RNA sequence: CAUGAGGUGGCAAGAAAUGGGCUACAUUUUCUACCCCAGAAACGAUAGCCCUUAUGAAAUAAGGGUCGAAGGUGGAUUUAG
């Protein structure tokens, strides 16, 4: 279903149960693109 | 241990075919000594034949772009085993084929029954 | 810490009271030293407590030759026993006629459902009608692909009702009419 | 989606670049 | 939360084929035919054209399910040509080989 | 060069497991499969539902068992029983390592809908079969 | 003829409860609510219990996502019941609970089902309004505002004095009401106006004789408010008649305050606080009246008040103390283990070491005595010091004249 | 009422010793549901409301009789058979293929 | 306010050459019988139009009907085993 397998696991990010490396790869590298870029 | 009999007698079954089919060759005769040793301590005559293998290879693109000329092939080998029992009763069968799917492999040995009744028409 | 069970374990202990379903391996419980693995070209083969494949084995560790044993007494009962039919078949022909089958395909993982579980074919001798000595022949004539010439077997299927318990009440309900439209004469069954 | 997403083992090999 | 645009182009084509279904059913089992003549089978023809695209199933393409790849697809294992060799290699299908033969 | 599942050589100093040191060539030869279901085999349906559920709960576990998990898992599978199995580094503390055993059993029941039982097993530092 | 026989149903589930019966539960190892890796296994009960609860803390958060969002979860696979989730909802939401469904009770008004219903479920001063309303809106309206009234005996007894003014619950709220002639007087009532009823009327009695020779014969909830008075089913009856010679709980603290056991040992053959008081209570037991000790330990706790009676046993009874001392932990419980050996050339001085190795994370006096009986020994005497006497005399002779050089302070600092 | 089955609840407590043993998950796994109910038929649950090998598979009942010689009639026996052989689907959902066709003929 | 998203229609035919294979140019062949003791013929069978059929909202593929072309073992050169 694509929603319910991502979606939740959005969610278990969010309440910090299930720690991601490619989300945590996005929002620290787009954590250093706004210091300049935007 | 309560059993609870009734009114009505058996359902009648003969000669129980059991097909497991397995991919480790080494699962299913540690599987088959399991059964014969499961099926003998109930006196249930008892044979087991091996049906031939069908290996269903088939073939794949290697690089991610271009180079038909370079492939490579996967298979499965899933392997067979007959566990042709032979005149058992309806209660009897129904609790030894428990023992047997409660306590099959993991994944190896998908099993496949024929359940013959025999049964008095009208 | 404190690997267990290993050093405290004695023989002459019950083991089949240790495993009692189908488990993974669990390495500090078994007491062997079993070795798993392709060796390197200079080393043994791996340890037991912390492979990989030895918890890849289908694992038939439960279930040794006497726990097999001492499950069934209390299992050698919820069983009665099979009666004495005078065997060969031909004598348990005369009291059994037809035949039939009904498959389980038993499948693993989240659901049950099999379409290919209501197969049901229905085997009968026709030696065991004993009611036919004209309407055996428009019985065979009526089924065109059924009916081998070396054994006299009639074999009717049914896979047109979707449970498995009412493809039998299919498969006796056209055993029972077409005896009777056997049985039945018909005005054409002179001018042949 | 969620099956696109990946580790972090490939993921810096894949923008460190450190073999040609 | 599909991998590609192209996905949720090819999901409303599944599931807008899947309830318009059984009028695909009933109005197409009125076309092919021999009896019922052809006035009669002529008028249906119309109503088919008036229900729109994205409802028939030729319309999918048959995809990948995880990296939406329209072809290189393995209709048993439901990914593409690649990404089912991803896994067979760590061997992560039950019982996927390298044929030696 | 083919560069399916190998790991490269490059010094001396580089520990790798037994399981991707390993070369795809070994996969029944030398080694077992790491996920078991009755799936491919023939003629089995629901081969093909599983294997993008199967592929889930080795992305799923990669991540509530954060920088811990020793090689990849084993998911067994047992009629309407998902019997994972796993090997876990002795790095954090055990009252945390029970409360993602129930965390991740009942989410993975409510999620496959069947039971899910996880079998752990602790190890100091990463068992290494080849200093490459 | 050939006669077929019996179709012998199995009986369901049970099949495999009869399986469970053959094994039994295996010595050496933990219970099973636990992982089968020493890591993973707990030491003691404070890590024990802690551990159930911190797999109970899987539960119940994990819970919490599935009933705060259930849309993740509604693809059903077959099929377990394994699922999340003015007049007729006043009845429907009475049903998943209050406070907010029984406020509904007045707009609406601007019947007797939810008048004994949604008028209930709030067992309450300003929806004690509407429990008198109940008939100004029968039996069960008039019943249980009093029987949910003995907890939220003062204002239960008073209402069930105003409901004879013009069930079980009859029993139940007056059950609990010096006061053993108006009890007499209650059960003469209640054919006026059980194993519940009897098993309340006693209760009360417990904490405010000639009752209690009485109030048995009018069975297993009908003794814990009989056997709070004194302090097989046959075999329980042989038991429990002769022990005035939520069930079991006390009857461990009527044997240990008095084979005794071995009565209560059939019926554990037919919580979690309490539970240990069934084995730790037992022990001490077993232990006093030896083999049968042995076997006994290997039998309960594997599958502080326990090892404060453990040691003793072993002094009216030789080897086995550097194997006790492994399960001390899996000062205080330092010292009586020194107690003993205090009171033979190979294993005893090992382990005091290791109660030194223990010290290091009439205790630490008693080390060198036991060791020199079988360098070390003196970086203890540098510590008893800045923290007897016969044996470093001793030991100094033996071991010559630098040793005639340790005993000349021994007498210095006396 | 509520208290009934309260007396329900509060029961289970007194009686629920740990699981203890490695059979008593299976014991309980299918005393809620979750685990198969063992044998396996391949068909539990799954009843389609008393079938019986005449509503799936005679669709006479259903026809409501036109003036059979008609062309029309004939193409009914042929939607009629092609009903008879679903295993798929169920006898709620035959009769509603023919009601749609019902709908139609009267038109036309 | 787009290099993103969505809708309908359309895009894939050849002055030419060239790569890969099928068909051939036939008597070790062609048609039927049989699938290996015959008997007839003494060529080649595409493509192109035509008629049905399949599948499909809607015509690509098969079959049949007609036509029966270029084609006579092919240069320098080259491929495989
Ligand atoms: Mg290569």
């Amino acid at each position: 279903n694509h929603h319910t397998y991502a979606e939740l696991m959005q969610t278990l990010r969010f309440l910090g149960l299930y720690r991601d490396e490619h989300q945590d790869f996005m929002d620290e590298q787009k954590r250093l693109k706004k210091l300049r870029g935007k | 241990p309560v059993v609870t009999i009734s009114d009505e007698p058996d359902i009648l079954y003969k000669r129980l075919s059991v097909l497991v089919k397995g991919h480790d060759k080494a699962v299913l005769d540690s599987y088959e000594y399991f059964a014969v040793l499961a099926a003998k301590e109930l006196g249930i005559s008892i044979k087991v034949h091996e049906p031939p293998r069908k290996i269903e290879r088939f073939t794949l693109l290697q690089s991610v772009h271009i180079y038909k000329k370079h492939r490579v092939q996967y298979e499965m080998r899933t392997l067979y085993r007959c566990l042709e029992l032979e005149h058992l009763t309806g209660s009897t069968a129904d609790v030894y084929l428990e023992y047997i799917q409660r306590n099959l492999p993991e994944g190896v040995a998908m099993e496949v029954t024929k359940t013959q009744l025999e049964q008095l028409p009208e | 810490a404190l690997p267990p069970r290993t050093e405290k374990m004695a023989v002459d202990q019950d083991w089949p009271s240790v495993y009692p379903v189908a488990a993974p391996f669990k390495p500090s419980a078994v007491p062997l030293p079993v070795r798993m693995g392709y060796p390197v070209k200079k080393g043994v083969p791996m340890a037991k407590e912390g492979n990989l494949e030895l918890l890849k084995i289908p694992n038939f560790l439960h279930l040794t030759p006497v726990a097999i044993k001492k499950h069934c007494e209390a299992l050698k009962d919820f069983c009665t026993e099979w009666p004495a039919a005078l065997d060969s078949d031909e004598k348990c022909e005369k009291h059994f006629p037809i035949e039939i089958d009904s498959t389980d395909y038993v499948s693993s993982g989240p659901s049950v459902r099999n379409p290919r579980a209501r197969v049901v074919v229905l085997r009968v001798k026709l030696s065991s009608l004993n009611l036919d000595d004209h309407a055996k022949k428009k019985l065979i004539k009526l089924v065109g692909e059924r009916y081998c010439k070396t054994t006299d077997v009639l074999t009717i299927k049914t896979d047109r009702c979707p449970l498995r318990r009412q493809n039998y009440d299919y498969a006796v309900y056209l055993l029972t009419v077409l005896y009777h439209e056997s049985w039945n004469t018909e005005e054409w069954e002179k001018s042949k | 989606s969620f099956f696109t997403k990946l580790t972090a083992d490939e993921l810096w090999k894949g923008a460190l670049a450190e073999t040609g | 939360h599909y991998v590609d645009w192209r996905m949720w182009r090819d999901v409303k084509r599944r599931k807008m084929a899947y309830e318009y279904a059984d009028e695909r059913l009933r109005i197409n089992s009125l076309r092919k035919n021999t009896i019922l003549p052809k006035i009669l089978q002529d008028v249906a023809d119309e109503e088919i054209a008036a229900l729109p695209r994205d409802s028939c199933p030729v319309r999918i393409r048959n995809r990948c399910v995880m990296t939406s790849r329209p072809r290189g697809v393995k209709r048993r294992w439901r990914l593409s040509r690649i990404v089912f060799r991803h896994l067979a290699d760590h061997g992560q299908l039950s019982g996927i080989q390298r044929a030696t033969w | 060069k083919n560069r399916a599942a190998r790991v490269r050589v490059s010094k001396g100093d580089k520990p790798v497991t037994y399981e991707e040191a390993h070369a795809p060539h070994y996969i029944a030869h030398r080694k077992g499969w790491l996920s078991l279901h009755t799936g491919n085999l023939d003629g089995e349906d629901h081969a093909a539902e599983r294997t993008v559920e199967d592929v889930f709960l080795r992305k799923f576990m990669w991540g509530t068992f954060p920088g811990c998990l020793a090689d990849q898992l084993v998911l067994k599978r047992r009629g309407n029983q998902l019997e994972i199995c796993a090997v876990v580094l002795r790095q954090l503390s055990p009252h945390k390592y029970y409360f993602l055993v129930g965390y991740s059993e009942t989410l993975l029941s409510y999620f496959y809908k069947c039971p899910v039982r996880l079998h752990l097993q602790t190890v100091p530092s990463k068992v290494v079969y080849k200093y490459l | 003829e050939v006669v077929i026989p019996k179709k012998k149903t199995w009986d369901k589930v049970a099949v495999l409860q009869a399986l469970a019966s053959t094994v039994n539960r295996d010595t050496t190892a933990v219970p099973y609510v636990f992982q089968d890796d020493p890591y993973l296994m707990p030491a003691s009960s404070l890590e024990s219990r802690s551990f159930l609860l911190a797999k109970k803390s899987g539960e119940n958060v994990a819970k919490f996502i599935i009933n705060s969002y259930p849309k993740y979860f509604q693809k059903d696979i077959a099929i377990p019941c394994l699922m999340p989730e003015f007049e007729p909802q006043i009845k429907d939401i009475s049903e998943a609970a209050i406070e907010l469904r029984k406020v509904k009770a007045s707009v609406d008004m601007f019947e007797e089902n939810d008048e004994t219903s949604r008028r209930k479920a709030g067992h309450t001063w300003r929806a004690k309004n509407n429990a008198e309303r109940i008939f100004s809106l029968n039996e069960h309206s008039y019943c249980t505002m009093i029987r949910g009234m003995v907890k939220h005996y003062e204002q239960a007894l008073n209402l069930y004095t105003e409901l004879l003014n013009n069930d079980v619950y009859t029993f139940n709220a007056l059950i609990e009401a010096e006061k053993w002639s108006k009890i007499l007087e209650l059960l003469r009532h209640m054919v006026a106006q059980n194993l519940q009823t009897f098993n309340t009327i006693l209760k009360c009695l417990r904490r405010f004789a000639l009752q209690v020779l009485r109030e048995m014969k009018a069975s297993l909830a009908t003794y814990h408010h009989i056997i709070r008075l004194f302090d097989l089913k046959r075999s329980s009856f042989i038991i429990y008649d002769i022990m005035n010679e939520k069930f079991f709980q006390s009857a461990m603290s009527i044997c240990s305050s008095l084979e005794l056991a071995y009565q209560v040992h059939g019926l554990l053959k037919t919580p979690d606080q309490h539970r240990n008081f069934y084995y730790s209570k037992f022990f001490d037991l077993i232990c006093l009246m030896i083999d049968v000790t042995l076997k006994w330990y290997e039998d309960l706790i594997p599958s502080s008040q326990t090892m404060i009676h453990l040691l003793q046993a072993l002094d009216v009874a030789l080897e086995v103390i550097p194997k006790i001392w492994k399960d001390s932990k899996e000062s205080d419980l330092r010292e009586e283990i020194l107690m003993l050996m205090a009171r033979l050339q190979v294993a005893f001085a090992d382990c005091a070491a290791d109660i030194k190795s223990a010290y290091e994370s009439t205790s630490l006096n008693c080390i060198a005595i036991l060791f020199l009986r079988a360098q070390e020994a003196w970086k203890m005497l540098g510590l008893f010091r800045k923290h007897l006497l016969n044996e470093l005399m001793d030991s100094a002779k033996v071991s010559s004249q630098a040793i005639e050089v340790v005993e000349l302070a021994s007498a210095f600092s006396l | 009422s509520l208290w009934d089955v309260e007396f329900a609840k509060q029961l289970a407590t007194v009686n629920e010793q740990p699981l203890q043993n490695g059979f008593e998950e299976l014991i309980q796994w299918t005393k809620e549901g979750k685990l198969w109910e063992f044998p396996i038929n391949n068909e539990a649950g799954f009843d389609d409301d008393g079938s019986e090998f005449h509503e799936h598979i005679f669709l006479e009942k259903h026809l409501e009789s036109f003036p059979k010689q008609g062309p029309i009639r004939h193409f009914m026996e042929l939607v009629t058979c092609g009903l008879s052989k679903n295993p798929y689907l169920s006898v709620k959902q035959k009769v509603e293929h023919i009601e749609w066709f019902r709908n139609y003929f009267n038109e036309k």
